[PDB]
């Protein structure tokens, strides 16, 4: 399915709202401030993911390895560069309070690889 | 910040945390109290000066 | 109590003006098979489509079927709001909701919200959860 | 619709006022500019949906 | 006098953009013959206007437009009570709004104005109240988890196309009701089921002008909106969301 992001007008830099031309029934995105309009390609207006089935690796940032508080391990090497050291923690976020799955971040600079076993 | 709290990306702040808390000793307490009192004094002085000006005579500061 | 939001995994609203060639590719077979027999007219079909996919584990746990879900939504929304469902054998159980002859997009958004909030598929209302156990006393 | 709406309380203002009106008052009337000030990354769609109702209301 | 009454009702309830000429012809033939009767017709018009249903008002204004230009007596009576006609037609009264239909109310107002300029251009000087009125409008108002999915039976119902139903439904097929076992020719194995289906087939063989305010709501799109937008439903929407808010917290 995927997610849908908003579109901006090229004239006033305002968001394009969903609209439709009955004559051709082609998904249009018409800015409701001015007369500008555009032809969509996603063919999707709104999605609501209840299962919130998303990857925490996207939210995980690679600069967290410089935290003198989180634990470190040498038993989970980085797959991208083979570095032995890694920093691990939990999801520690809402809708992810369970699933104690450990999220590992490579300690070596310029790699910042984030992965999960 | 309100958004991140809504999606749960950030945790709601707790009042009991002392990082979110500050202490008020004699210094700030007196300053705050004095500030109100000094203004009251200014007003009193302004009232006296205004009434003397309305009466037409200059007012002695003392 | 089992409301709709409970079993629904994901909800999506598309623009699919041509039911014969649906926007989503993994529906063509059963959607065209459904639209072969004109039990419902195609002219009255609204072009906005609400595509909701369910959770199979919730299917099995609640013993809820596609026929029952369709019957419940039909009883709730007359012949006005027709819904088409696949067989209970695919890897992804998904059914489509369209209005039948404010913008229809926002109207369908409100309809989806109402279904998810207060579409009682089964169970006694104002009963949250039932705990099942043997008494040791 | 029934979306979540972001609204702000300004001192000495008797009635509660939406944040988008406040941003327009500060001089950022472009919806894109308001979005840059609100959300820093435009590739995150969830925040954009979350602020959609405020833009719609204003 | 009875005949003129019937014509007035017919024009108001015609429900068309333009009133039927024959009937208008008849009204005209009745109006001239007697000046008193013309005055009575004028009277009737205003009464019809002061009721409801702007579409009927719009139909009434077409009658008023015709009797103004071709009758000086009627031309005087309209001027004599031009204030009331101004509220009834243009909807300039601060209290009374234009009744439904809304699109018909738009047509009544738009068509009313275009008359007034011509009304004033041709008869403004002679009739002083009319001249004041046109200026007034223009300028003032502007875990068990038992999961099994065995599906071997088929509906096998005889479709009108000659092919058996291939739908795989556990209990009920939506196009054919309950599902019963059938052979290769789509005949229920139970003779009782065959008899019941035959009985069902026999049962199947045995089987103003404008839309009122209630009639306008009588449709599909309105019914689903009424159910969705309900005081109990919205509260149930909030109450259901409150319970997940407790789970979220
Ligand atoms: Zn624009
Ligand atoms: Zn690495
Ligand atoms: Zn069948």
């Amino acid at each position: 399915p995927g997610f849908v992001g908003i579109r901006f007008c090229q004239e006033c830099n305002n968001m394009l709202y969903p609209k439709e031309d009955k004559e051709n029934r082609i998904l249009l995105y018409a800015c409701r401030n001015c007369d500008y309009q555009q032809e969509a390609d996603n063919s999707c207006i709104y999605v609501n993911k209840i299962t919130h089935e998303v990857d925490e690796l996207t939210q995980i940032i690679a600069d967290v390895s410089q935290d003198p508080t989180l634990p470190r391990t040498e038993d989970h090497p980085c797959q991208k560069c083979g570095h032995k050291e890694a920093v691990f923690f939990q999801s520690h976020s809402a809708r992810a309070e369970d699933a104690m799955r450990l999220y590992y971040v490579c300690t070596a600079p310029h790699c910042g690889h984030r992965w999960t076993e | 910040r309100l958004l991140l709290a809504a999606l749960g990306r950030r945790e709601l702040d707790d009042r009991d945390h002392y990082g979110n808390k500050r202490l008020d000793l004699a210094g700030p307490l007196l300053a705050f109290l004095f500030r109100g009192m000094f203004k009251n004094l200014l007003k009193e002085v302004r009232i006296y000066a205004q009434k003397f000006i309305d009466r037409g005579k200059d007012f002695n500061l003392e | 109590h089992t409301t709709l939001r409970k079993v629904t995994a994901n909800t999506a609203i598309y623009y699919d003006p041509n039911p014969q060639s649906t926007v989503v590719a993994e529906d063509q077979e059963w959607v065209n098979v459904y639209y072969e027999m004109p039990d419902f007219d195609v002219a009255r079909i609204s072009p906005w489509l609400l595509r909701v996919e369910l959770d199979r584990k919730h299917m099995t746990d609640r013993k809820l079927t596609m026929e029952q879900i369709a019957e419940k939504i039909n009883a709730g929304f007359g012949d006005d709001l027709n819904c088409i469902f696949n067989d209970d054998n695919a890897e992804k159980l998904v059914l489509r909701i369209r209005i039948m002859n404010m913008d229809d997009d926002v109207f369908l958004r409100c309809i989806e919200s109402n279904m998810l909030t207060d579409m009682t598929l089964q169970g006694i209302e104002q009963i949250s959860k039932v705990y099942m156990h043997l008494p040791q006393t | 619709a029934i979306g979540q709406r972001i609204v702000a309380t300004l001192p000495y203002i008797k009635q509660e006022v939406p944040i988008i009106i406040v941003f327009r008052a500060l001089g950022f009337v472009s919806d894109r500019d308001i979005l840059e000030h609100i959300i820093y990354d435009f590739e995150d769609p969830e925040m954009m949906e979350m602020v959609k109702p405020s833009l719609d209301e204003a | 006098d009875q005949k003129l009454s019937k014509l007035v009702e017919e024009l108001t309830t015609s429900g068309e953009p333009r009133l039927n000429p024959e009937k208008m012809k008849e009204l005209k033939k009745i109006c001239k013959s007697s000046e008193e009767q013309l005055s009575r017709a004028y009277r009737l018009l205003i009464a019809q206007l002061t009721q409801e249903h702007a579409e009927i008002r719009l139909s009434a204004f077409q009658i008023v437009e015709e009797l103004f230009v071709r009758s000086h007596q009627f031309r005087m009576l309209v001027v004599s009570n031009f204030q009331e006609f101004l509220e009834l037609t243009l909807g300039t009264d601060p209290a009374q709004p234009l009744p439904p239909p809304r699109e018909a109310a738009q047509r009544l107002r738009q068509a009313t104005t275009r008359a007034v300029e011509g009304w004033n251009e041709k008869f403004g000087e002679a009739y002083k109240k009319l001249a004041l009125g046109y200026h007034f409008l223009r300028h003032n108002k502007k875990t068990f988890a038992g999961k099994f999915e065995p599906v071997q039976h088929w509906c096998r119902a005889p479709r009108p196309d000659g092919r058996l139903c291939e739908r795989q439904d556990r209990l009920k097929c939506p196009f054919h009701g309950k599902i019963v076992p059938r052979d290769d020719e789509g005949r229920p194995l139970d003779p009782e089921d065959r008899a019941r289906e035959q009985r069902r087939q026999l049962q199947k063989q045995e089987r103003p002008s404008l839309t009122n305010l209630k009639a306008q709501a009588d449709t599909a799109r309105a019914r689903i909106g009424r159910k969705v937008f309900a005081k109990a439903a919205v509260r149930r929407v909030v109450a259901a969301m409150n319970r997940m808010d407790q789970k979220k917290h």
